[PDB]
């Protein structure tokens, strides 16, 4: 209510500067502290910025500040993949009768990898078992493409999961399915490429 | 010439007789027009001159709740001087703060103050370029570490350069009539034979405003440094000023000493004799 | 540690008989700032005095002005007592108008 | 320069109480409890200005808080409710200055502890139709059957745990009511993979009951333990 | 108006 960040969740691809926007009711406010947070981790704080500022620029990312609006916006050049997180705008009137931090609900970040001459397959692996080794392996996918759910009993689709080879530099997009009925196969369960 | 806005903090322990007394003064340059007590029947900003009174109710509501928390921080700060010095709880302790900003005729920042004062002596201190610390001592030396990691200076800068200059403007619109007025000094000269045939001539100056006032026993030029005895400037009720100097003088060439003052409420220089 | 306070009393007008003034007791430069400043007339305490609250000057020493309206006879004598923890004894001093 | 906190992982008996405790080594006088739902924002529990000098944040109600030293700040919970179970953050910070916050606690409040269970912990080898055309191996690790989340998944290669070429679940999914499913992939080049002497590991550390807690002896206890998967290159 | 210490603590 007090801050209010928008949107809920921002999706951009790598190179392109994502930009989360965030608005405050209270004119008392001067101090507009931003928090990185990553999945399994504390928040940190990234950046800060003063109501007598218009602009705090550090590295890659730029807190741009509006006054008479009421609205700030944090601006994050060259995305990358590793910048996903949570970002939450937080405000406080420094100059108030408490050390209370007044936080925005978050915005999540995520940024897809660029992904060149994109060559999405459905593989099944096997595992040193007998029973349901239907492990289908859907990688090498578009990132606009929306993975599949299943409402099969017993059947599972995980989301998207991009991981980043470092070395050889190359970033891909991934899918994971399993179901303990081999009466389907992998292809039934989805329905992209091959 | 020059202007200040300045707001004078006092926080005083005092073990047994509940919380510390708390004070905060703001001073158009040597004028006061806010006070805060934490004693007071009602601890709220109070007016304590004219101009201020046209403030609306959320001026004075956001004042009140900015010493409230001003005071939790003293209050604090306290106890935490207390582990620093390692010092007893049983005995009173004062905390002074004195914060605000110097501007000249443009409105262009001359220095900003942002300082503390533990029992009277230096504590920490802001630095002129406004980024720095300056600790006094070993305990202030955690203070200052603290201070500097957390960038605290930022936002101090902030209101020094921002606000204090701002408000400093508005208050010196508002107040004109009072504040940048003048107000000439009434000036005489007494007369007193020491016991050891000497005579001693004082030259008085009463009701001047400003304080800032030049007194001048004289002889034959320009001389007279160290045989005049001065009393500095002290105020009166009405906020006008008074202050004399006195020099020793042999009986009978009491008429070649002369007395001059100078102040900006003069047309030109009073010259005085007995 | 602890500052002696300076002690100045003066009138706001040169003295008169039969004249009404304002005579000024003026405390500066100590601490701590717990003091106790009484004004005499003739060695008896005056009621109605009026005296401003605890404040400090840019050196963080403490001051503190007390004033009173009065009417100076011949006869009359006044002072400023004052009693701080600085002094081992509180300290008198007298309204001298000649000066 | 650091917040810490213990523990980081607990799990707890409806009813029951609940201390976590937080520390700080910044000389910081105000320190904050909050909790933070799965995706969701951070909430105020309490707010230490000083030693017992405590005030209410936005949610203290089924919460109290401790501050008997400054370094400290202890948050807890006389009678553990199942809608208690979140993740709680303890923070410090020099006023209207940077917040420094813990890695967190993740509680989990239960029902029955008896439904509490590590997880089965399979690894899959690459598919020959993903190395021969694509040049890259692709192993993949998933645990299932445990409960409650309280897992963390990490790949280790020949003695070392690596993070390039790794994509992990940043959340379990419920396979039933009491079934969690968590999965990751590791992905190396063939070459790499073609190697017999590269050794590659998924391990599993879940974090179950402590040890204070009472199990029944016909049953393995579902203790903090690490399950692991290993495999050989071709 | 005045200045505030923002709970910075010493």
């Amino acid at each position: 209510q007090q801050v209010r960040q928008s949107p809920q969740s921002l999706t951009v691809w790598e190179g392109e500067t994502a930009i989360l926007n965030c608005s405050y009711e209270n004119s008392a406010f001067d101090y507009f502290p931003w928090y990185q947070q990553f999945p399994g981790e504390g928040p940190a704080l990234l950046i800060s910025i003063l109501s007598v500022s218009n602009k705090k620029e550090d590295g890659r990312f730029t807190i741009f500040f509006n006054k008479r609006e009421k609205k700030l916006s944090l601006h994050i050049a060259d995305s990358q993949p590793g910048d996903s997180a949570t970002y939450f705008c937080a405000a406080s009137a420094s100059f108030g009768d408490n050390s209370k931090l007044i936080w925005g609900l978050g915005t999540s970040l995520v940024v897809n990898p660029n992904i060149q001459n994109p060559e999405p397959a459905v593989y099944q692996l096997k595992d040193p078992r007998s029973q349901d080794s239907t492990l289908c392996l859907f990688t090498d996918f578009d990132s606009q493409i929306n993975v599949p759910k299943t409402m099969e009993s017993g059947t599972f689709i995980t989301d998207k999961c991009v991981l980043d080879m470092k070395a050889m530099d190359s970033k891909s997009n991934g899918a994971i399915a399993w179901s303990n009925q081999t009466s389907f196969t992998c292809q039934d369960i989805f329905k992209e490429t091959n | 010439m020059s202007h200040s806005l300045r707001y004078f903090v006092t926080a005083v322990s005092r073990p047994g007789f509940g919380e510390p007394r708390y004070m905060e003064v703001g001073y158009v340059d040597n004028t006061e027009f806010v006070r805060f007590d934490s004693d007071a029947e009602n601890p709220r900003y109070e007016p304590r001159a004219r101009w201020i009174e046209q403030e609306g109710p959320e001026y004075w509501e956001r004042e009140t709740r900015r010493a409230k928390g001003n005071e939790q921080s003293f209050r604090v700060d306290l106890r935490t001087a207390l582990r620093y010095y390692n010092q007893s709880a049983g005995g009173s302790h004062t905390l002074q703060w004195m914060a605000g900003c110097d501007v000249e005729s443009d409105g262009r920042l001359l220095r900003g103050y942002w300082q503390f004062a533990y029992d009277g002596c230096d504590y920490i201190a802001l630095n002129e370029d406004l980024k720095t610390w300056t600790a006094a001592d070993m305990a202030a030396q955690i203070t200052r570490r603290k201070w500097e990691q957390a960038g605290a200076a930022e936002r101090d800068r902030a209101y020094l350069e921002g606000e204090c200059v701002e408000w400093l403007r508005r208050y010196l619109k508002n107040g004109n009539a009072t504040l940048l007025r003048t107000d000439p000094p009434k000036a005489h000269v007494t007369h007193h034979r020491r016991p050891e045939g000497d005579v001693t001539l004082r030259c008085w100056a009463l009701g001047f405003y400003p304080a800032d006032i030049t007194l001048t026993w004289q002889l034959n030029g320009e001389e007279l440094t160290q045989e005049m005895e001065l009393v500095e400037t002290r105020p009166a009720g009405d906020g006008t000023f008074q202050k004399w100097a006195s020099v020793v003088v042999p009986l009978g060439k009491e008429q070649k000493y002369t007395c001059h003052v100078e102040h900006e409420g003069l047309p030109e220089p009073l010259t005085l004799r007995w | 540690i602890q500052k002696t306070p300076q002690i100045q009393v003066y009138s706001r007008h040169p003295p008169e008989n039969g004249k009404p003034n304002i005579l000024n007791c003026y405390v500066t430069q100590f601490h701590p700032p717990h003091i106790e400043i009484q004004m005499l007339k003739n060695g008896k305490k005056i009621p109605k005095v009026e005296m401003s609250d605890m404040s400090f000057s840019k050196d963080w020493s403490f001051y503190i002005l007390a004033h009173t309206e009065f009417t100076p006879t011949e006869t009359d004598t006044y002072a400023c007592r004052v009693k701080h923890a600085s002094m081992a004894e509180p300290k008198t001093v007298y309204w001298d108008r000649d000066m | 320069m650091k917040v810490t906190q213990m523990p980081r992982y607990l799990i707890k008996r409806m009813g029951e109480n609940v201390l976590l405790e937080c520390g700080q080594d910044m000389s910081h006088e105000t320190m904050y409890w909050y909790r933070q739902d799965p995706g969701l924002g951070l909430q105020l529990i309490y707010i230490s200005y000083d030693v017992d000098s405590n005030s209410e944040g936005d949610i203290p109600k089924g919460y109290r808080v401790s501050r008997k030293k400054r370094e400290h700040f202890s948050l807890i919970l006389d009678s553990a409710k199942t809608n208690q179970t979140s993740v709680y953050f303890c923070a410090s910070s020099l006023g209207h200055t940077e917040v420094f916050f813990g890695k967190g606690t993740r509680l989990t409040v239960v029902e029955d502890l008896r439904n509490v269970t590590p997880p089965k912990v399979s690894l899959f080898e690459p598919s020959k139709a993903e190395i021969a055309n694509k040049q890259k191996a692709t192993l993949v690790c998933l645990a299932r059957g445990f409960f409650p989340d309280h897992v963390e998944l990490s790949w280790w290669v020949n003695g070392k745990e690596v993070h390039s070429g790794v994509c992990t679940d940043p959340q379990a999914y419920k396979e039933s009511n009491y079934s969690y499913a968590l999965s990751s992939r590791l992905r190396v080049s063939a070459t790499f993979w073609h190697n017999p002497r590269n050794h590659f590991r998924c391990q599993v550390q879940f974090h179950g009951l402590s040890e204070e807690d009472k199990w029944p002896e016909g049953s393995p206890k579902p203790v903090t333990q690490n399950i692991s998967a290993e495999a050989w290159g071709r | 108006r005045g200045p505030g210490r923002a709970f910075v603590t010493i």
